[PDB]
């Protein structure tokens, strides 16, 4: 429990690790790894309203938690260069299972005021979507 | 017998779903007629048409007024005044309002039904209650699927004050009736709340036959390659 | 955990407490439910008042509970304390059941009933006390003996008449301005913590085991808050009287095995650590004086100290105030380069940044001295000013903006490495610092030596540029206070070489210094630069 | 008479109960709270008045109530009653309770796959 | 990247690295290394040629590259990059980290919390 690896929030997973190091028979140490899950009871399939029911299939790859994709700067010989860090993220379309709390979550839908219908939007998480 | 004049809020329904927001202002007392004009003080078409008069208790004349486009001056927090010229007082009377601060948003919830109407095979009732909101001005609409259902479908009360555990809010109810084979088959319905204090000026929750009393819980966990090289 | 506020408070029955606690400014958080809530036993940890409305039964008329949103604080009042309420407690935002909450202590104490037998002398240590005590004169040739009593005997060591306890040591004066009346005291500087409690007390002794009960306490300073980010600076404002105003002053920092550790003194010590990013101004007439902590890291969290003292450390019998610290670490600040590299006649572009509310300020350019204590010297400023021997390599640009400033300096040299500090006139203050070191390799853009001028006819004047800055935009310019404008008789006549300019005429208007520059539009790049003259 | 909802024990502050009587045809009706066997006051307590039901069928009539209990309360096992009065029923009184239970689940699968 | 083989780690002199990429048009691929963030010369690992694979279909390529470093400093905790260019990744660049605490471990704590709460993920 010392240095985080991911702390991923669109599936809500945690994993760090540490070295704990024995001194006598140097040959021989053991390497630590903490997984930690939170499985939401009452969220939908597709986050919007009527979709499916509860969701009650969840899993998890650890090649997929721990996919880091926003680029890094490195230094070769006197030179800056770009780089990217995985294979695997080409642009969403990834299913989230819980809410974001810095994320806001709308909804549309159609109701009527005497006449023709209008386009009323709806918060789906009200502390977020605060215009400000 | 004597008059007196009162001021009243535009009404929410066309605050939130809306285009117009028309003020009004009365005054009863009036005894057949007068040469009442009102005066507002923003002036940008005070368009004040007052129309026939309605009849009180034994025949008495009340005479009113309205003042259109009212939007951007009720939310951006300006304040107006109503006054009128009449016989039957010494001084011409006054009024002002203001949009209300110190607000609170209210809390809703979706209850599902009772566990004894679902064995009799007739029909089920839903609960939407929300509690906990400072003005007393509410609207309450129910969907099926994602279509939205008639008026005439449901039954709303009023809005409350609830005992007091420090500031005053207040609360609603309402209730609707669906078929008992239409629960069973798996459809959604959901409950909508409009509000001063919501961001968006609307919420909603859902509920359908799992979710809500389900007498199961089934999850299913896999974590796929533990031991696999995370970078 | 990025929650944080006082870890203990104190107070005594009938009294009111403030507690403040301090969150992110975030959109979400200034909007979310706040509580205060009892962490008792048996698990739960139940609200107590709330912002949304709710005030409980037991807090009834007692508390409220404000929320300042621009702050990004919210306080707790409570009024007509007991002792029920003594126990561990919570601040916090959203669900209880999650931990963005903070933890305090709450401790409160029996105040004195029927027992007006005292006499009490308040004091913060490093001060000077009196201890009155009744001079008879009915024993008028008598020694005006005081012992000290641990546990229930009154111990014979300290006489009044030049005998004093082997550890009250070299400050004990006495004064005489009574002999004839009832007046005498003994007056103590530079209190301990050992020194305090109730002595046995007298002037001159009838022997029939007399008593008089008089106690004195003394008090340690009470830490003030500050709330800091990543990146970011601090400052702090050492206030101590005018009694010390010319002692050697010092700053340390409490650590973990009782063990304070110098970070400044006034006599030109400094950590490791620290080297480029500290101040310590010249003080005032009346003795207080500020300490400037840029670009502050995670392990700076932690009770600091200030205080004066002879030799320049923490030593008991001296004048101390207080400050309690916490790094945020989910801050806005955005990151930057904290080294950029140079050779020798190359140039460089730093990016500085500001907040975007405070867009109508001014800006200023350091360079850090190191020298007595600390020292910013101002190299340039918005405003139209430079230093002098900075002449013709160094101007500040307003552009991208939104964020952001750039500074460019070019014709390095090896002694040009060193810490650079950028600064703002507004309200808060982030100061950046960077550091240029001297690699060694060739300039990019090529141009000749110093250019000389006819008497009578043109010049034209060639730069190169690489391959790799083919796509990159190229320009001229002519440098003075303001900054340098682009000039629209540039030809760039080779796809790849050859950006030139000429002078229509050699008359001595323009006789200045000149660049030759690259920019992908808003963001600078590499330049280089040659002196006209006219012969 | 129905549970609470499990959004609002998250917060520790105080549970929501919900009373509901419908379909009576004269409209006049009484509803009084209690917390073991005693009755509560009338100041703590909030109900609606008695509104008509939407049908085709006859009239028929309909009124809520809400009564909101403290958590430690609630966690202990204590129990709460609801009581309405109406002209035709046979006895004048029918009685409903609740406590902490009858809202848990009667049974849990979960199954953690390492493969 | 592939982490070094348990064998070689049981001796306490050098262990090795490898980089393999694979399935790439082109004839033309780079390969370099990285301690921490700097660049070791290149004299101190092998890099192969790049030739064809077997045929799924159409054709691709494949390299692959070995280095080997001190058994200290990789059970003390360095980092070490293995960069690949080529000229159909968008930024030209790509790189693979790995150290110790990135690999196999000896320990796996596995904790699953379910929460009627709410659906937010503080
Ligand atoms: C999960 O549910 C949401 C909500 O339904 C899906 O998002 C929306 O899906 C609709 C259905 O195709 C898309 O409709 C389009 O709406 C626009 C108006 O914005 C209209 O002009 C088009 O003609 C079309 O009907 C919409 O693009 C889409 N996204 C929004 C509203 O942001 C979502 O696709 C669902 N996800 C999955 C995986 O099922
Ligand atoms: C930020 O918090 C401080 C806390 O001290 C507030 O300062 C005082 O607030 C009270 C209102 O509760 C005022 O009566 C005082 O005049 C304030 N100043 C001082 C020096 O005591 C401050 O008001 C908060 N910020 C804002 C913008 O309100
Ligand atoms: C509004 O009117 C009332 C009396 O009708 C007066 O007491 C109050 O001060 C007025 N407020 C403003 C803002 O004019
Ligand atoms: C209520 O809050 C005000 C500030 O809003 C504060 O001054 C006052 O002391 C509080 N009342 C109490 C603690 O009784």
């Amino acid at each position: 429990e010392r240095i985080v690896l991911v702390d991923n929030k669109c599936k809500c997973a945690r994993i760090t690790s540490r070295i704990i190091r024995s001194s006598e028979d140097p040959n021989e140490d053991i390497v630590e790894r903490n997984i930690r899950i939170i499985v939401p009871l009452n969220n939908r399939e597709n986050i919007s309203d009527p979709t499916s029911p509860l969701r009650t299939r969840f899993v998890y790859h650890l090649s997929d938690l721990c996919k880091k994709c926003d680029p890094t700067e490195v230094e070769l010989d006197n030179q800056i260069v770009t780089a990217t860090q995985s294979n695997i993220c080409d642009e969403a379309t990834e299913t989230c299972y819980t809410y974001d709390r810095n994320k806001c979550y709308t909804a549309v839908v159609p109701l009527v005021y005497g006449g023709e219908t209008k386009m009323v939007e709806t918060a789906l998480t009200p502390d977020a979507c605060y215009p400000d | 017998c004597h008059p007196r004049l009162s001021l009243h809020r535009p009404a929410l329904e066309d605050l939130l779903l809306g285009s117009e927001a028309n003020l009004t202002c009365t005054l009863t007392g009036l005894r057949d007629a007068s040469g009442a004009t009102f005066t507002w003080t923003p002036s940008s078409g005070k368009s004040a048409v007052q129309g026939p008069p309605e009849r009180d208790l034994c025949g008495c004349y009340s005479v009113s007024s309205v003042l259109p486009g009212c939007a951007q001056p009720w939310n951006h927090g300006e304040t107006f005044t109503c006054t009128a010229a009449h016989p039957e007082l010494k001084t011409p009377l006054t009024a002002n309002i203001t949009k209300s601060g110190n607000t609170f948003r209210p809390e809703v919830h979706l209850l599902p039904p009772p566990s004894e109407e679902l064995a009799l095979n007739e029909l089920v009732t839903l609960t939407c209650l929300a509690r906990g909101f400072s003005p007393k001005d509410v609207l309450v609409r129910w969907l099926q699927g994602s279509q939205e259902l008639p008026r005439e479908k449901y039954l709303t009360w009023a809005s409350r004050q609830e005992p007091s555990q420090g500031t005053t809010t207040y609360a609603v109810t309402s209730i609707l009736r669906v078929a008992a084979e239409d629960w069973k088959k798996g459809e959604t319905f959901s409950c909508m709340v409009g509000h001063e204090a919501l961001p968006l000026a609307f919420t909603q929750k859902t509920i359908d036959r799992l979710a809500g009393k389900p007498t199961h819980i089934n999850v299913s966990v896999v974590m796929a390659e533990a031991d696999g090289t995370c970078y | 955990s990025p929650i944080f506020g006082p870890e203990e408070v104190n107070s005594v029955e009938g009294n009111s407490v403030s507690i403040t606690c301090y969150y992110p400014p975030t959109s979400v958080n200034r909007h979310t439910r706040k509580y205060w809530c009892r962490q008792g036993a048996r698990g739960g940890c139940i609200t107590l008042i709330s912002s949304e409305g709710y005030v409980s039964s037991k807090y009834a008329g007692r508390a409220n509970l404000t929320n300042f949103p621009e702050n990004g604080t919210f306080v707790v009042n409570i009024a007509q304390l007991s002792q029920d309420d003594s126990g561990r407690y919570k601040c916090g935002l959203g669900i209880n059941s999650r931990g963005l909450s903070f933890d305090v202590s709450l401790e409160v104490s029996q105040g004195p009933g029927l027992l007006n037998d005292t006499k009490v002398y308040t004091v913060d240590l490093g001060r000077t006390v009196t201890i009155n005590c009744p001079f008879k004169t009915e024993n008028a040739q008598k020694r005006k003996s005081l012992y000290k009593q641990i546990g229930l005997y009154p111990v014979l060591v300290i006489d009044s008449s030049g005998y004093v306890n082997p550890n009250y040591t070299g400050r004990i004066r006495l004064d005489i301005q009574g002999t004839g009346q009832l007046l005498f005291s003994v007056v103590i500087n530079q209190l301990r913590l050992s020194d305090a409690g109730q002595y046995l007390c007298q002037a001159g002794d009838d022997s029939n085991s007399n008593k008089k009960n008089a106690d004195l306490q003394v008090l340690k300073p009470e830490p003030e808050l500050v709330y800091e980010d990543l990146r970011g600076s601090v400052t702090f404002h050492c206030a101590l009287g005018p009694e010390v105003a010319n002692v050697a002053k010092f700053l340390c920092r409490q650590s973990s095995g009782e063990n304070c550790d110098v970070v400044v003194n006034t006599l030109g010590k400094r950590a490791p650590a620290f080297e480029g990013r500290i101040l310590l101004n010249p003080q005032d007439k009346d003795g207080s004086f500020s300490v400037v902590i840029t670009g502050l890291r995670k392990e700076d969290a932690g009770r600091y100290l200030c205080g004066a003292h002879s030799d320049g450390q923490l030593q008991e019998g001296s004048p101390i105030q207080a400050w309690q610290l916490f790094v945020n670490e989910e801050s806005t600040i955005p990151r930057s380069p904290t080294v950029v590299k140079g050779v020798a006649g190359g140039s460089v572009a730093v990016l500085c940044p500001y907040n975007r509310k405070e867009s109508k300020s001014i800006k200023y350019w350091c360079l850090w001295e190191g020298a007595q204590n600390g020292r910013c010297p101002l190299l340039v400023d918005s405003e139209g000013w430079v230093k002098a021997q900075y002449e013709g390599r160094l101007s500040l640009l307003e552009e991208p903006g939104n964020g952001t400033f750039t500074v460019i300096l070019n014709q390095l040299t090896s002694r040009d490495a060193g810490f650079y500090w950028c600064l703002t006139n507004g309200d808060t203050l982030w100061r950046t610092t960077v550091e240029i070191k001297i690699i060694e390799g060739e300039p990019n853009l090529k141009v000749p030596g110093n250019v000389t001028a006819v008497l009578g006819e043109t010049l034209k004047v060639p730069c190169h540029f690489p391959c790799k800055f083919s796509s990159y935009e190229k320009y001229w310019c002519k440098w003075n206070n303001t900054g340098c404008q682009a000039l629209p008789f540039v030809n760039c006549d080779e796809n790849s070489r050859l950006v030139s300019l000429t002078l229509n005429l050699v008359t001595r208007a323009d006789e200045g210094w000149y660049w030759c520059g690259v920019k992908q539009g808003h963001f600078y790049g590499e330049t280089a630069a040659v002196y006209v003259a006219v012969e």
